[PDB]
């Protein structure tokens, strides 16, 4: 069956980092990413008498 | 700033390290395509701030010191590429008695085997 | 982590080692911090207090 | 630009050479703490090109 439910929103998932005074992490291989962005520039020219 | 050059401002021309950007036109607007760079496939290493040779302290010129359990290397910060420590990628300043965490190793000099 | 968690996965690094990275970004060599660590820490604590 | 990275723009994240920045929340607003670097105790020298 289906229904409508109400709850309290969550913010994310815990990602506790392993911190010490002697350890470092270095990446080894890479990816290329392409994203998009949209921006309005103008509107319509109207005139009223 | 994004199309006619390369930007250093964070999160301005996309999310990541900026490489390029391309424009396109839309009715009453513009569209930008941002091309960036993302790291991946991290690993684990042990680090030290300096290396104490005989009475001298050596600091890395452009990279960082790492270890794989038994041997020490110097690598660049954004990509894993280990190289043998020499006198051409380190510089000397002082003696190994003031730095906290200085370790022992040897530094290879690329002149003695020549003569 | 530092500034690595804003452009991808988070990578850990000791704080005194990151302070040298940030010292290199303004034109001062990184051997200045390692030989004045206690004084810099005391100044930071006094200033934030 | 100040919290997730290190800035080179002059007088953007505080007065001096930018090192770090920390956020705090306030009723209907935000507060930034900027940590910078200031030189002192100058001297005198003779220079040549
Ligand atoms: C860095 O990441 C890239 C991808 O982002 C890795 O390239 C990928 O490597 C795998 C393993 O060699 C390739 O899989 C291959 O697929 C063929 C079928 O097409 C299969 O027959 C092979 O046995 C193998 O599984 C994959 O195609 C390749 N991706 C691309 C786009 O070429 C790369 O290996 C990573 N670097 C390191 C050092 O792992
Ligand atoms: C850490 O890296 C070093 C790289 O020198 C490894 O030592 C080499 O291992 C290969 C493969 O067994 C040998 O052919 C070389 O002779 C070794 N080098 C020397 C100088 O003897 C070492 O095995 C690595 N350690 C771990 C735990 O992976
Ligand atoms: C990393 O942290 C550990 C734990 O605080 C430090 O280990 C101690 O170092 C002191 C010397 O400063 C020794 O007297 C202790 O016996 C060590 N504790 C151990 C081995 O359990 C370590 O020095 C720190 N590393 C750095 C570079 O500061
Ligand atoms: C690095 O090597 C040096 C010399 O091989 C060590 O310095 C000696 O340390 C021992 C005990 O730590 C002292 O009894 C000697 O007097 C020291 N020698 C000199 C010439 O001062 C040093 O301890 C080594 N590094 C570490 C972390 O143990
Ligand atoms: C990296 O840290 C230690 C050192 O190798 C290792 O035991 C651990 O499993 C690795 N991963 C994490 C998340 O700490
Ligand atoms: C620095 O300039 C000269 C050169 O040493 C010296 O006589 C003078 O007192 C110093 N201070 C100032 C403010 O000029």
């Amino acid at each position: 069956s289906q229904s409508i439910i109400a709850y309290t929103m969550s913010l994310g998932a815990e990602n506790s980092v392993a911190y010490s005074n002697n350890s470092i992490a270095i990446p080894t291989n890479f990816t290329i990413s392409v994203t998009t962005e949209i921006l309005p520039v103008s509107m319509t020219k109207t005139s009223v008498d | 700033e994004c199309v006619l050059g390369q930007s250093k401002r964070v999160d301005f021309c996309g999310k990541g390290y900026h490489l390029m950007s391309f424009p396109q036109s839309a009715p009453h607007g513009v569209v930008f395509l941002h091309v960036t760079y993302v790291p991946a496939q991290e690993k684990n290493f042990t680090t030290a701030p300096a290396i104490c040779h005989d009475g001298k302290a050596h600091f890395p010129r452009e990279g960082v010191f790492v270890s794989n359990g038994t041997h020490w290397f110097v690598t660049q910060r954004n990509f894993y590429e280990p190289q043998i420590i020499t006198t051409d990628n380190t510089f000397v300043s002082g003696n190994c008695d003031v730095v906290i965490g200085i370790v022992n190793n040897t530094v290879y000099d690329p002149l003695q085997p020549e003569l | 982590s530092g500034w690595t968690f804003g452009a991808g996965p988070a990578l850990q690094i000791p704080f005194p080692m990151q302070m040298a990275y940030r010292f290199n970004g303004i034109g001062v060599t990184q051997n200045v911090l390692y030989e004045n660590q206690k004084l810099i820490a005391n100044q930071f604590n006094s200033a934030i207090g």
